[PDB]
């Protein structure tokens, strides 16, 4: 897995709150299923295949979790 | 963080029916298709229920799956 | 075929869920977001919107819209 080399998300940032920081993907053994955005030094509930997963950013959008065997969800800067 | 971020998976003109009922809905400040293939509507606003969402997407639009609430940070 | 910005300002006195739903259900239409103070602007994004049946819909069915910008 390599976030350097992953297409930027398909995002539409609310023009009437802060734009977020940070990019996201989510994998199934390595098989990329869903992408986004989300705010860094923050905090989003996400469903990781079965189960809700309370994912934590830290300020270098750095993405915590407790998903699932076979499932991640990694983070990163947005341009 | 008195906004909500709501992402919903949706079965998807499906998408025109499903922008609209969100777009609808009470405390909505924006929707957005969103992801690669346009399958996700991003929802933005105050007060909005999911569940309630989720259950008009289903009885109007098709399936339907909450993936993300998260809120907005000033 | 260019990825476009609309912003229209409406009347909407709930005719802000009416106009919502309208624009929303407009063809090629990515995003509606209510913007300014008062949310009496609708910002759209897409490909392929015609913005001069999109305001004769909103004048027909909502009331006074007003083309405020276009950009791409």
């Amino acid at each position: 897995i390599d976030l350097s080399r992953e297409r930027d998300p398909n995002f539409f940032d609310n023009p009437g709150i802060p734009v977020p920081e940070c990019f996201w993907f989510m994998f199934k053994n390595n098989v990329r299923q869903d992408d986004g955005t989300c705010y860094s030094s923050w905090k989003m509930d996400m469903k990781v295949g079965p189960n809700w997963v309370h994912i934590k950013s830290d300020d270098n959008c750095n993405l915590s979790g407790d998903f699932p065997p076979g499932w991640i969800v990694l983070g990163k800067k947005r341009p | 963080g008195l906004k909500q971020k709501i992402v919903i998976k949706v079965a998807m003109n499906c998408r025109s029916k499903a922008m609209a009922l969100v777009a609808s809905t009470g405390g909505v400040d924006s929707v957005a298709l969103v992801g690669d293939l346009r399958d996700k509507i991003e929802v933005v606003g105050y007060g909005i229920d999911p569940i309630k969402l989720i259950s008009a997407l289903r009885k109007k639009v098709g399936d339907a799956e909450l993936l993300q609430v998260s809120q907005a940070k000033e």
